[PDB]
């Protein structure tokens, strides 16, 4: 099965550089047209560049040319987007694609995407705080508990519960930018209230930028 | 930009409705219209190409019209998992072409938020800030007033909301309100309350606690 | 500027000339495909024999190979090699029967 | 020896190429004549647009004049000059309607 | 009206040269294919060469190439056959032609022809002798008289009677080669026998090679 | 030589007969056969081309067949002026091509030669040779014995014949016999006779004279 797997997004002082990579598998990038398409927070899609190895033919969106150079290495079956001279408005989720004549120019496989974020702001590691279940967490026979992930940068952060075994009732909130310029979110989960005391609940937070891996256990109070 | 004009920018429709997003191409013939479905924080997934054809494994409820410059993605029986931003794309001569987009959402039977409050954790006070979380879990529609009151004294601009993106099976929302303040400030009050207003909730509901019961 | 007679005659007489053939012709039941380019530049027999009872036709030939994009609509696509017939020498033989 | 893809594409794309046109075409009701040579070498629009919904057609043109032998069977013959249309620039426009 | 008019034939020691000329009129030699076709005494036709000015294209029969060069001058609307290195078997009546595509390669106008004769033998002028009408020239009411043209070279010789006014009954004999290598012929004419004495009869012989013009009168005897 | 095989080499036919000369071409298709008519000591005149077509002003009595390689010039009603040598020519690729030829002649009602003798002129004797001319005027057919006898003594190899080419209106011949000798030799004999034999002349005719009557 075909998949595209990108990597290399991260945090960069403005005017610096990154190298995004699009590893393909299950087909030759040689034979196809490989794209980079980006998405700034909350906005829509903007094509950035594309390479077609077979033709030796590249292209660049007006806003990006001169600084970025797309490229390919078909022995490693990987494409690349070297970005230099980076800007605040460049900040986005960079997506890579596959276009072909078979599917009438349509883009049919995209990668999961990396996040490029262009800021002067410092990498900060979050703080994990139990949102404990009280009687003020209770409604009928259900009882909500969670984990507050406070003050971090850049994005993103992963939260799972009991290492993946608890998926049901979990709401992990979209991060928010506080006055400080720092993100923050909570993941909360709704459970049966009979299980408090019999069944331990641990939130697994992970903020890879700041080497922050935290496994906080959430129990009731006195 | 080889233009494409997508409308509506956003829309609602109850389950099973005949939803139809449309797009309007540039000045060329050119039948290379595709349609993509973007679920939140996730890669676009191709649906339809050349305007009518249908990528493999895509459900029978999606179709499309290539009729002059007037194209139409069309979801016969809209589903609770079809919440997303659909983008169109005229791609015959180039990819510099992507519709503005359309956030589709489900409309549904009025849901009431259950409200929960969370006093700040012990250790967060050990470091000297104090965050108080409110939680309106699983409601509809998105709009809702949460108001903080500390000893009946409304607060402002030390709180902050975040809203779950529509639930892909039961089409509800969730929202966290997060009041945040100094440890010092937390000590000099007793009552911390959270005042949820909602359209499907006749009586403006209040969840609260006295510091530090218990 | 006027092309002189013998120069026209010499240039238009039956000989091998760069021609641009459709690939659907040169490859018969390959309709489970579309090609890019859809045609290819082959040397081929051309011009006339200054006569109604005479046609220009290949006597010597030679195969050339070419990097072509073999699209197969709605499945996929790949660059493969594809040999075509090329005329190396021409001759004005008598019209077929 | 293998023709590389972009080289095929560049060489077969719609452009002006030395072609050998019959003169009966370019001159309509001149059947009170036979020509020598019966055809002439004119630059003309050729190759494809890598597409079924696109045809290759002339946008710029230019007249060339040529010394042709205008035979008139059973009366006589004389060398005269004869202008033909020549394509100087090509373009992939949309198929007629 | 079209005509081709050739000139320049004559007598040439073997190994010498002549220049035959084919003046055209009433059409451009430029536009057509002009030929030289020869005929040895008593034998048939042998193509020698041809020129097509429009094409700049000439040709030569195997037996003749290297020595002859055909050529044209279209301002004078004349073609030319320069022959060098001449031989006994070259001796013939050289004819020039016109070939075209209009008449499907056929040769449709020919000139009157000159005689080329290649010999070591001397030009000699003939002697004209009356063949007088006697009673041994008489048969019924008709009576034959003539003129004997004896011992000349090369060919040819013209004989007319009363400067052209008498054509009827005239037989001018084909010349013959005597042991000596010299030609000889008689022109005889049959007339009414009432006219002998009333009507003078003069044969006009002319052998241009030897500047021999003779006007001999023929009368009866004693 | 791009061959052409003409037959017959020569032929006779009475006025009004259906004469047909034929020719056989080389190994090519090639319809460029022409036919020419050559009257004696005179330029060839074109008759027919591409095998069937007919040069301007040529009489309706000439036609031609282009049937494989077998071509045929064909004179429906042969005429007294049609005496000549007809040559064919396959001329498609080159002119190096000319049939061997065909002397056509008329056949006709037997004509008798009238015989005339001419003693040598006075002045020819003044220079010292002596030629004696015989003349068989207007006969048919060509063949005929003239024999010289000087005092009944046959001569040989001091005589010489010449034969008029067939007459283009009345299809007869004429022939001169010319005995030639020294003045000395002419003096030592008396009788000079000329002995004409001819097919349409039962009795071998003699014309003669005694030197020098008169």
């Amino acid at each position: 099965e075909v998949q595209l797997v990108e990597s290399g997004g991260g945090l960069v002082q403005p005017g610096g550089s990154l190298r995004l990579s699009c590893a393909a598998s299950g087909f030759a990038i040689y034979d196809y047209d490989i794209h980079w398409v980006r998405q700034a927070p909350g906005k829509g899609l903007e094509w950035v560049a594309d390479i077609a190895p077979y033709a030796g033919a590249t292209a660049y969106a007006d806003s990006v040319k001169g600084r970025f150079t797309i490229s390919a290495d078909t022995s490693k079956n990987t494409a690349y987007l070297q970005m230099n001279s980076l800007r605040a408005e460049d900040t986005a989720v960079y997506y890579c694609s596959r276009s072909s004549y078979a599917y009438y120019a349509a883009m049919d496989y995209w990668g999961q995407g990396t996040l490029v974020t262009v800021s002067s702001a410092s990498t900060k590691g979050p703080s994990v705080f139990p949102l404990a279940p009280s009687s003020k967490s209770t409604s009928g026979g259900t009882a909500a508990l969670g984990c507050l992930v406070k003050d971090y940068f850049p994005e993103p952060v992963t939260v799972s519960w009991n290492s993946g075994a608890l998926t049901s009732g979990v709401h992990t909130f979209p991060a928010v930018l506080q006055s400080s310029g720092l993100y923050s979110l909570s993941s909360v989960v709704t459970v049966p209230s009979s299980s408090l005391g019999t069944q331990t609940y641990i939130c697994n937070v992970n903020h890879k930028p700041s080497n922050t891996k935290v496994d906080k256990k959430v129990e009731p109070k006195s | 930009d080889i233009q494409m004009t997508q409308s509506p920018s956003s829309l609602s429709a109850s389950v099973g409705d005949r939803v139809t997003i449309t797009c309007r191409a540039s000045q060329s013939y050119a039948y290379a219209v595709a349609w993509y479905q973007q679920k939140p924080g996730k890669a676009p997934k191709l649906l339809i190409y050349d305007a009518s054809y249908l990528y493999s494994g895509v459900p029978s409820r999606f179709s499309g019209s290539g009729s002059g410059t007037d194209f139409t993605l069309t979801i016969s029986s809209l589903q609770p998992e079809d919440f997303a931003t659909y983008y169109c794309q005229q791609a015959y001569s180039s990819p510099d072409t992507f519709g503005q987009g359309t956030k589709v959402e489900i409309k549904r039977t009025v849901a009431a938020p259950s409200v929960f409050i969370f006093p700040p954790s012990d250790e967060q006070l050990k470091s000297g800030t104090a965050s108080v979380v409110c939680l309106l879990n699983n409601f509809y529609p998105r709009e809702a007033k949460v108001q903080w009151k500390v000893d009946n004294a409304l607060q402002s601009g030390n709180s902050q909301e975040s809203v779950t993106e529509q639930d892909s099976k039961d089409s509800t929302y969730s929202l966290s309100s997060t009041l945040t303040l100094s440890k010092a400030d937390y000590e000099k009050h007793k009552v911390y309350a959270c005042e949820v207003t909602h359209q499907g909730l006749s009586s403006p509901v209040t969840k609260s606690f006295n510091r530090g019961e218990c | 500027e006027v092309v002189k007679f013998m120069d026209v005659y010499q240039r238009s007489y039956c000989h091998p000339i760069e021609t641009l053939v459709d690939i659907f012709q040169e490859y018969p039941d390959e309709i489970e495909y579309i090609f890019k380019p859809s045609c290819v530049p082959l040397m081929r027999c051309g011009g006339c024999c200054n006569d109604e009872g005479l046609e220009c036709v290949p006597t010597e030939e030679s195969n050339i190979t070419m990097q072509i994009m073999r699209i197969k609509p709605h499945q996929g696509q790949h660059i493969g090699e594809m040999s075509f017939l090329q005329h190396n020498k021409c001759e004005c033989r008598p019209k077929k029967d």
